[PDB]
């Protein structure tokens, strides 16, 4: 488990709950594993992107002019091969991962600043969060501008692709969420989730059930088919800012404010 | 109401 | 009944009271006033 | 039951035939899709 | 043939479910044809 | 090939018929090329641009527009072939038959 | 006895076609051929509905469903309702409809619900503007289809009345004997249960493929959303190019479906309906049917509908045919005395029809 904040990035193990490794980086705001779990990949706020090697305990490479502002988010593509930065400068790029070393590749310019980026697992959909209050879907393949998605009156925060690229959730900052149908574009239904922001809405893998976490200290577990919510977990304090699934759904991981990582598992 | 239809089909 | 039509308008949210000077102001006679970090920090 | 139906029919020719009345003394002395405007909305 | 008089209503669920209708929302408005004082 | 015998020669299938000279009504719509075909047809608006931008009474007015009708069916007539005009309107009125 | 016809080719016209002519016919062999042989359940759904607006109708359907025999009785009309099979939408019924709707003992006053829409069938929009305008030059001046909700494909719940107030003896004698110009380009874009900006996208690649031309260009947005939008999301546009001149119309149409995008669609309704227009004389292909028919019962005088040598193809062969085995009536095609295209003039001799099912 790898937990970056403003300073250090320390990667943990599950089982003993033992920090192993911890470098230190930037304002982090997003880090992803690469395939193999032997690299983290950080976008940090000042623009840069850091890549680390756990093997190595190092900083193997950083690009301090990735963005001209805040990288918000970070998305990887199933094979791990390309990687899709958002920056609070209005601009998509992607890159290359080639032996290794970062390469950018293409740049897409957007109207507005940009809050997540997903790619769906098919990678055949790119979903752009923008500071508009809009979510715009792309064609991953061709860079063909497909949907945009409307409905929230805040922005959206964190997106969400189920396993079968067939429903897209959102989640903003006026506590709602939203199941569209990647088809057409339309709400199929829209939850009055939490009492605050939702930070972060996940799929569990292989079905449509979902979690979400807020910042009014609930995680809360759904159902995709049914729009109920199936449990709610207190446990934390204060915000909760991150979450994070499984590949087998088999635990949860959520990160708060009050310094606390929460494993959730499947009983 | 005069005439109408005369399904045979099975 | 002026004191009828005052309670309204404080009742009321979207309402903007503007004084002489051309300053926008509330029923309450307070001064009426999204980021991306803020949202998302 | 028959009886009920019986003034209801009859209610419904005279009304039919006092408006037809109507607009053949209102003759003897533009747009056709505006209401699909509103049913967009919903 | 013609019947002389009006026939007796029949309570039917859709004459109570309309009649209720008149009820709740009078009730929601305070509107009350009711006696006060002089 | 006079398509207007051809028609009429039902041993000549539709399709057959088509070809010498040069499928079913429950599709509405009527066969188009591929939407790339297509796109690249009509890059241009050429091709096409040719196509784009008293009577004193009234029973004498009325009697006028008869009359024209039938100076048409006239005029149609003689321009047809006998045998073509007998198929067409018939056996007229006068004719030993 | 009767006359007979082959498969299911045309089914709709043929019974359109005798019912007017009064004449018995006998279709056999439909599908005999396939797994599932005979009719479909939206052929019997036609057949039902020709039951309803006509009086004294013998249909009977053979006992394997291969054969089906129909003695016309007169048209009738009056107010119904008709639930459209999902297997077709409305438009597949309402077209054949308005072959008979003005010839009736009373107005046709027929709602039809189902599903609105679909890739094959006419549109509301392909009726309203398209072949709707041609049966106004007839002489039908009351007509009109109100939409009163939208169904897009596959759950549609849409609903249209169609009302012919129209009751005419027969159609005028048609005489047009030029290429009609041009004076503007009009049509819809229309969207049910999704957001506007697909509509706005349609129009956008639209107006970029017509922008070259020199005419006005001006598409109505009609976004549907709410209770009245159907059951199923879906959008599509069509295009109408207008000669105010003399009333005349061609028009494309389109749907979008799952995983496809507005611009693109909007361009191939566009670049469609220039297809259409230098295939056209003075109707479009799919307006071309309806005014041969229309010309055919008229009064026992020549109309003449010029036709460009593109719209003759095996659709307009066979529909020649069907009608000399009904009606006996020969179209005499002459070419045009002009060089610039290779048009030809359709002469049809009407047969003297007329309307004996309205009281006098």
């Amino acid at each position: 488990l790898a937990t970056a904040s403003n300073g250090s990035l320390k990667i943990w193990n599950i089982k003993t709950h033992k920090c192993i490794r911890t470098f230190e980086c930037g304002y982090a705001l997003t880090c992803k594993f690469l395939p193999g779990g032997l690299l983290v990949i950080l976008g940090t706020r000042n623009g840069e992107l850091q890549l680390f090697d756990l093997a190595s305990s190092s900083l193997l490479d950083t690009i301090e002019d990735a963005h001209d502002a805040a990288i918000w988010s970070l998305d990887l593509t199933s094979d791990g091969k390309r990687l899709v930065t958002g920056s609070a400068d209005k601009t998509v790029k992607f890159w290359d991962f080639k032996v290794l070393k970062l390469h950018h590749d293409t740049t897409l310019e957007l109207t507005d600043d940009i809050l997540c980026v997903r790619v769906s697992p098919d990678d055949r959909y790119l979903a752009i969060s923008l500071l508009d209050n809009t979510v715009k879907v792309f064609f991953l393949d061709s860079m063909k501008f497909y949907l945009s998605l409307y409905g929230h009156k805040l922005p959206v925060l964190s997106i969400d692709i189920s396993f079968d690229s067939k429903m897209i959730i959102t989640s903003s900052a006026d506590k709602n969420i939203k199941i569209w149908g990647l088809d057409f574009g339309d709400c199929h239904k829209s939850l009055f989730a939490h009492q605050d922001s939702i930070m972060n809405v996940k799929f569990l893998p292989q079905s449509h059930n979902f979690f979400s976490c807020s910042k009014d200290a609930v995680v809360k577990y759904w159902d995709g088919e049914k729009f109920e919510c199936i449990q709610k977990l207190y446990a934390h304090q204060s915000e909760v800012w991150a979450l994070a699934v499984a590949t087998d759904g088999g635990f949860v991981v959520s990160s708060s404010h009050d310094h606390s990582i929460r494993i959730w598992e499947e009983t | 109401k005069r005439g109408g239809v005369i399904d045979k089909r099975f | 009944k002026r004191n009828d039509v005052v309670d309204t308008l404080s009742k009321a949210k979207n309402i903007t009271v503007i004084n002489q000077k051309g300053e926008k102001k509330d029923v309450s006679g307070k001064t009426k006033k999204p980021d991306s970090t803020n949202i998302k920090l | 039951f028959e009886a009920r139906q019986r003034i209801e029919e009859k209610n419904k020719e005279s009304s039919d035939y006092h408006a037809k009345m109507a607009h053949i003394v209102n003759t003897i002395n533009k747009n056709k899709y505006e209401r699909e405007r509103k049913l967009r909305g919903g | 043939f013609d019947r002389t008089a009006k026939p007796v209503p029949v309570i039917t669920s859709e004459v109570t479910e309309s009649l209720e209708d008149m009820i709740r929302r009078r009730i929601q408005d305070s509107n009350f044809d009711d006696l006060q004082r002089r | 090939w006079n398509i207007g015998k051809l028609i009429y020669m039902d041993n000549i299938s539709p399709e057959e018929c088509i070809r010498r000279w040069r499928v079913d009504l429950e599709k509405f719509v009527p066969y188009f090329d591929t939407f790339e075909k297509l796109a690249k047809k009509w890059k241009s608006v050429d091709a096409i641009k040719e196509r784009f931008l008293e009577y004193d009474t009234w029973y004498e007015l009325q009697k006028a527009k008869i009359s024209k009708q039938l100076e048409i069916n006239n005029i149609e007539y003689q321009e047809m072939t006998p045998e073509q005009r007998q198929r067409i309107e018939g056996f007229k009125a006068g004719s030993y038959v | 006895k009767y006359t007979t016809f082959q498969g299911s080719q045309n089914f709709r016209l043929r019974i359109v076609l005798a019912t007017l002519s009064g004449k018995p016919i006998k279709i056999e062999k439909i599908r005999s051929g396939d797994l599932n042989p005979g009719l479909k359940d939206y052929e019997v759904s036609f057949l039902r509905l020709i039951e309803s607006v006509t009086n004294g109708s013998v249909i009977e359907i053979s006992y394997t469903g291969t054969t089906v025999i129909y003695r016309p009785g007169i048209i009738v009309g009056g107010a119904s309702t008709h639930i459209c099979p999902s297997s077709k939408p409305v438009g597949y019924f309402v077209e054949p409809m308005l072959y008979l709707a003005p010839f009736s003992k009373k107005k046709f006053s027929i709602l039809f619900k189902g599903i609105t829409a679909s890739h094959n069938d006419a549109g509301i929009e392909a009726i309203k503007w398209g072949l709707m305008p041609v049966m106004e030059k007839f002489g039908v001046r009351e007509c009109a289809l109100h939409t009163l909700k939208r169904g897009s494909p596959p759950l549609g719940g849409g609903e249209v009345h169609l009302v012919v107030d129209s009751l005419i003896a027969q159609p005028i004698t048609m005489h047009e004997i030029d290429r009609p110009i041009i004076s503007s380009i009009t049509g819809v874009a229309y969207s049910t249960r999704v957001s506007p900006s697909l509509v706005n996208r349609m129009i956008d690649g639209a107006k970029k493929v017509l922008k070259n031309l020199q005419c006005e260009v001006n598409i109505t947005a009609d976004v549907w959303r709410g209770e009245n939008s159907g059951k199923s999301p879906g959008w599509g546009i069509t295009l109408v190019a207008q000669s105010k001149q003399k009333g005349w119309s061609y028009f494309a149409e389109d749907i979008g479906d799952a995983g496809s995008i507005p611009e693109e669609l909007g361009e191939k309704v566009a670049c469609q309906l220039l297809e259409e227009i230098s295939k056209s004389a003075a109707v479009g292909r799919n307006q071309l049917p309806l005014a041969i028919v229309y010309m055919v019962i008229g009064k026992e005088d020549i109309g003449r509908l010029r036709i460009n040598k593109e719209q003759i193809d095996e659709r307009f062969i066979i529909l020649l045919r069907d009608i000399k085995k009904i009606f006996n009536t020969e179209v005499f095609l002459k070419p045009v005395d002009e060089a610039d295209n290779e048009d030809m003039i359709a002469t049809i001799k009407g047969i003297g029809f007329t309307n004996t099912s309205k009281k006098i």
